[PDB]
Order: C-alpha cells, then sequence, then structure tokens
C-alpha cells in the first residue's frame, strides 16, 4: 500500500494473510467471508507466466494479524486448506479477467475481536455504492513503493472509485465489466494505491444504510504503483457473486 | 454478414480460437468440470465444439481449449458496430437469486447462502467487534461516508 497509514487494531478483522509454508513467505492478502471460506485473487495461486501454481498443502491462511512478520500467538489463527477453487475463466493469458479464487478451510475458525467476516454486496448495495467519486478502503502488507519498503504493520488507504472511460484510457490493457478501478486523478492532490503483495486483499465500502462493511473489490492489478494518470484495478466482486454462491452451495 | 448482440444468437460451425487452437467439446468431461459452477444462458445452445457465448461475455463467443482454469479462447467472428456503453452505475445481469423469488418478509437486506455449512458468519458479517459493535468510529471512515454525501 503506497501512501497509506498503519491500520488500527481490529480495523479490518476480515483481512487474511496467505502464507507459503516453505520457504516461509507472505504471498498475498485475502478476506474471510465466513467461518470456513476465504476469498482471494486467482493470480496469487496460479500465474503460469511466473511459474506459479500453489496447491492446498503449499499454503496457510493466517487470520487476525496486524504485524507483518511477528507470530501473533493467541491473537491470530493459522488454518490449513481443504480445497481451492479458481474461477474456471480466470483469464491469465490476457488481462486477469475474473481474477478470483475461493479457499475452503480444513476446519471452521472461531470469531473474536480480531477475527470477523466481511459482507458480500447484494445488487441493491452494489448499485448504490459502486459509483465514481465514492471512496472505499484497501488494506494489505504489500510494498510501500513501486521500487521497494515492507511495512512493519498492516497498511490501510482510502481511495475513490474512478469513471470507467477514465479507467479505460489510462491503460492499454483491456478492461472488462468484471473489474473497476480506483485512485486519485493527477491534479486531485491526494495520492495512494495498492501495490505488489497487496493482491487478494479486499476493497471495502461501509454502507450508509446499515453501516456494514461490504467487500466490493479484490486487489487485482496495476501498472507500477501510485503513478500519476494510472489507477489500481480490482475484481468486481458482485459481478462474480453467482459463481461464489454456486461454489459454496455445491460443496 | 455481421453477428449482433455479442453473438449470443450465433449458430455457426466455428471450432477454432483466434490463436488457432481447436475448441474442446462442450459436452466433454473436462469442459463440464469448468462449466460446473458457472452461470449459463439457456437461449444459448452448447452444440458440439462450436464457439458460443453462454455467459454473455462482452467479448463475444469463445470455447474451452483444455481443462485448467483460464484454458479458453475467443473466436474471431465479425461483430456489428453496436454503439452503446456501460458506466459505473449501469450494467445489470441477474445475480444472487434462483428463479425470481420475491418472498422475504422478516429481513430487509436479503442475505444469501443457506445456514448449514455455507458455514456461519452471515447475519453479523461486516460489523466489527471493536468498532461497530462497541459503537466506536475508526479514525478515517468519516472520509468514506462523506464521499457519499457531497
Ligand atoms: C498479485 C498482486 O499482488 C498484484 C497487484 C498489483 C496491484 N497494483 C496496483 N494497484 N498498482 N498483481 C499483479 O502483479 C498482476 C499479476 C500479474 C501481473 N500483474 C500486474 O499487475 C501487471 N503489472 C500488469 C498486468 C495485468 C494483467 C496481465 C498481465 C500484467
Ligand atoms: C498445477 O499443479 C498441478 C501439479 O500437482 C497440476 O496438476 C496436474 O494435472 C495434469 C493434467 O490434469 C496431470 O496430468 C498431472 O499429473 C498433474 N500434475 C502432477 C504431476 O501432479 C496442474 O496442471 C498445474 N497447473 C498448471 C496450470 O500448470
Ligand atoms: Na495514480
Amino acid at each position: 500500500i503506497v501512501e497509506g497509514s498503519d491500520a488500527e487494531i481490529g480495523m479490518s478483522p476480515w483481512q487474511v494473510m496467505l502464507f507459503r509454508k516453505s520457504p516461509q513467505e507472505l504471498l498475498c492478502g485475502a478476506s474471510l467471508i465466513s467461518d470456513r471460506w476465504v476469498l482471494t485473487a486467482a493470480h496469487c495461486l496460479l500465474y503460469p507466466p511466473w511459474d506459479k501454481n500453489f496447491t492446498e498443502n503449499d499454503l496457510l491462511v493466517r487470520i487476525g494479524k496486524h504485524s507483518r512478520t511477528r507470530y501473533e500467538r493467541n491473537i491470530e489463527k493459522i488454518s490449513m486448506l481443504e480445497k481451492i477453487y479458481i474461477h474456471p475463466r480466470y483469464n491469465w493469458r490476457e488481462n486477469l479477467d475474473r481474477d478470483i479464487a475461493l479457499m475452503k478451510l480444513k476446519k471452521p475458525v472461531a470469531f473474536s475481536d480480531y477475527i470477523h467476516p466481511v459482507c458480500l454486496p447484494d445488487r441493491e448495495t452494489a448499485a448504490s455504492l459502486l459509483q465514481a467519486g465514492y471512496k472505499g478502503r484497501v488494506t494489505g502488507w504489500g510494498n510501500l513503493k513501486e521500487t521497494w519498503g515492507q511495512p512493519s504493520v498492516l497498511q490501510v488507504v482510502n481511495l475513490p472509485i474512478v469513471e470507467r472511460p477514465v479507467c479505460k484510457d489510462s491503460t492499454r490493457i483491456r478492461i472488462t465489466d468484471n473489474m473497476f478501478c480506483a485512485g486519485y486523478k493527477p491534479d486531485e492532490g491526494k495520492r495512494g494505491d495498492a501495490c505488489e503483495g497487496d493482491s487478494g486483499g479486499p476493497f471495502v465500502m461501509k454502507s450508509p444504510f446499515n453501516n456494514r462493511w461490504y467487500q466490493m473489490g479484490i486487489v487485482s492489478w496495476g501498472e507500477g504503483c501510485d503513478r500519476d494518470g494510472k489507477y489500481g484495478f480490482y475484481t468486481h466482486v458482485f459481478r462474480l457473486k453467482k459463481w461464489i454462491q454456486k461454489v459454496i452451495d455445491q460443496f | 454478414q455481421c453477428v449482433p448482440d455479442r453473438g449470443q444468437q450465433y449458430q455457426g460451425r466455428l471450432a477454432v480460437t483466434t490463436h488457432g487452437l481447436p475448441c474442446l467439446a462442450w459436452a466433454s468431461a473436462q469442459a463440464k468440470a469448468l462449466s460446473k459452477h458457472q452461470d449459463f444462458n439457456s437461449a444459448v445452445q452448447l452444440v458440439e465444439n462450436f464457439c458460443r457465448n453462454p455467459d454473455g461475455d462482452e467479448e463475444g463467443v469463445w470455447c474451452y481449449v483444455a481443462g485448467k482454469p483460464g484454458d479458453f479462447g475467443y473466436c474471431d467472428l465479425n461483430y456489428c458496430e453496436e454503439a452503446v456503453e456501460e458506466e459505473t452505475g449501469d450494467g445489470l445481469d441477474e445475480d444472487s437469486d434462483r428463479a425470481i423469488e420475491g418472498r422475504t418478509a422478516t429481513s430487509e437486506y436479503q442475505t444469501f447462502f443457506n445456514p448449514r455449512t455455507f458455514g456461519s458468519g452471515e447475519a453479523d458479517c461486516g460489523l466489527r467487534p471493536l468498532f461497530e459493535k462497541k459503537s466506536l468510529e475508526d479514525k478515517t471512515e468519516r472520509e468514506l461516508l462523506e464521499s457519499y454525501i457531497d
């Protein structure tokens, strides 16, 4: 997270760290959507161009964390993985369209002050909140700068959703209805972006109607981090909600 | 001459992707594994190994090429000019139902996955124990809520 600040304790209790067993290494972020399902970006698990293909036994999910590196015994919970589901049409060869994956935990996890799931949007929530100008919040332990700074503690940044024509013209990469973009315009003054290592993490918006936090996006991709005229891209979670429900219900 | 409506009506014979890979059989096992959790439109006939657009992909027709996630490819059909576009509060498509339900008369959000091993979390999700449940505001959420108002 570039130009963010340290999170407060329990500010994002759904934030999950995906972690390689050996060598021991943060891979990505993720978000807890129930007591035994975790959402993440597909490219964190599978990206053949970088020779990347993690299976269930390669990984751990760590929940309730704040420190990037410290083992936070009695606060964080470490769960093994039962099963990984990558979107069947996650388009890694082109543009990371449908950059989403689900992971079923070996055993359900108990909730606490530090561990608690995020909501998924309904159509109505998505329709009213997902508009240009409105800000959501992104969290993660990824790089502090395009040219790396690992944070000592979970970072957070608030960013506005950007109009689609502006997203489209900011990049040569093909953007789809399964993505949205966020960040400040050059000449808006403020700065901020997600970066490498933040992928999988949730873009969340707090509803004014019921005050719950809804995960609207997943950190997906960008070109550098925090460049003027460039925007971070997020997997549009609502538009892939049917696939989420179907995977979960058919289990 | 040119295919309209992102080739959602399209009944042709094309069985090769733009990258000259041969379409797998829609009825094939590995193709069915990949179709298993997807949201397909009935008015789209999955014939043989022909390029179809079942999910209403903005990019048009496509087919599977092998059995792993991401192993599919678009097919190079000539589409029409179709001059319209979707903006940040525009593009619909049915999502989070089964068959236009309506009946939900003891709750006004409409929460979704059923209580068995969907697992648990749903009723309370998105309310933080140290913030919303304690009635405390975090140091920067006000910025988010204010972006809705102005
Ligand atoms: C996996 C994620 O940690 C990381 C997030 C970067 C977010 N950046 C900004 N908001 N500025 N994603 C990536 O690194 C993805 C995965 C493959 C390559 N990639 C990129 O973002 C590339 N720089 C751009 C790209 C996009 C789509 C296909 C190929 C390359
Ligand atoms: C990711 O890794 C696994 C390896 O464990 C791959 O699974 C293979 O599946 C193929 C085709 O279905 C089988 O023939 C192999 O026996 C499996 N590999 C082995 C030896 O375990 C999977 O294909 C890999 N994903 C990608 C996209 O490369
Ligand atoms: Na920028």
